[PDB]
């Protein structure tokens, strides 16, 4: 049910170093 | 993975490391999906062409991992298999069509700040986010070159259009795969590689803010040679395969 | 050929 929320990252409101790159591409 | 770098702590926490017990070494990556459900290629666990065919006894793996090397206190857990499930139609012999197999827990692992699932695609999150230029992340502790890493490495690289794929190599690419990695006149490199193998190709939906799993690091010629990509197992296409056996267990 |  909670899958693909990383527990240090997306629950934590905290972004890791890279996944900006990811949601740019998809403009 | 080449020209990655260094994961940050929790980064991947459903990345799993498939370790051979004799002689000890890291065979793949793979990827939990549940509590008790680990994702793997099935050239990993079967390739006769080399003589490769482990039977659940002979593997293990480590979870909630960091370190390639160091025993991770109160952070890995490792466990053992109860059972290997390959797809029936898993094609060895030619072009590794359909490259995937599910590996059963002998027990549920506990979830942590390190170890956590990823989802599983659907029709319309697989129609949405797999297409050419979007781009999806690859994970490991395989090699740095076509020489290992410390630590968990972590690229991101862009889907590639299929007559692209198709043009750049004489494998028989079929719709069970797909095939990412930069262009020769992108500027940038990286790829997956030896090691790497059975490993997650996820991407972050931007819908609702999970990660996904939409690819199995399956197979390339080389690491990361000028006008070659890699090649993924495509998760979806085979998504009712794996629902059978999860759906099947204990009735 | 194959990712191993
Ligand atoms: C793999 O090993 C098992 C157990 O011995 C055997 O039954 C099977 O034939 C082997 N698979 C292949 C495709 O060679
Ligand atoms: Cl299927
Ligand atoms: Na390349």
């Amino acid at each position: 049910a909670d899958c693909g929320l990383r527990p240090l990252f997306e629950k934590k409101s905290l972004e890791d170093k890279t996944e900006r790159e990811l949601l740019e591409s998809y403009i | 993975i080449v020209e990655g770098s260094d994961a940050e702590i929790g980064m991947s926490p459903w990345q799993v490391m498939l370790f051979r017990k004799s002689p000890q070494e890291l065979l793949c990556g793979a990827s939990l999906i549940s509590d008790r459900w680990v994702l793997t290629a099935a050239h990993c666990l079967l390739y006769p062409p080399w003589d490769k065919n482990f039977t659940e006894n002979d593997l293990l793996v480590r979870i909630g991992k960091h370190s390639r090397t160091r025993y991770e206190r109160n952070i890995e857990k490792i466990s053992m298999l109860e059972k290997i499930y390959i797809h029936p139609r898993y094609n060895w012999r030619e072009n590794l069509d359909r490259d995937i197999a599910l590996m059963k827990l002998k027990k549920p692992v506990a979830f942590s700040d390190y170890i956590h699932p990823v989802c599983l695609p659907d029709r319309e999150t697989a129609a949405s986010l797999l297409q050419a230029g979007y781009k999806g992340r690859v994970t490991g502790w395989g090699n740095l070159k076509e020489g290992q890493p410390s630590v968990l490495q972590v690229v991101n690289l862009p889907i590639v259009e299929r007559p692209v794929c198709k043009d750049s190599t004489r494998i028989r690419i079929t719709d069970n795969m797909f095939c990412a990695g930069y262009k020769p006149d992108e500027g940038k490199r990286g790829d997956a590689c030896e090691g790497d193998s059975g490993g997650p190709f996820v991407m972050k939906s931007p819908f609702n803010n999970r990660w996904y799993q939409m690819g199995i690091v399956s197979w390339g010629e080389g690491c990361d040679r000028d006008g070659k990509y890699g090649f993924y197992t495509h998760v979806f296409r085979l998504k009712k395969w794996i629902q059978k056996v999860i759906d099947q267990f204990g009735e | 050929x194959p990712x191993i």
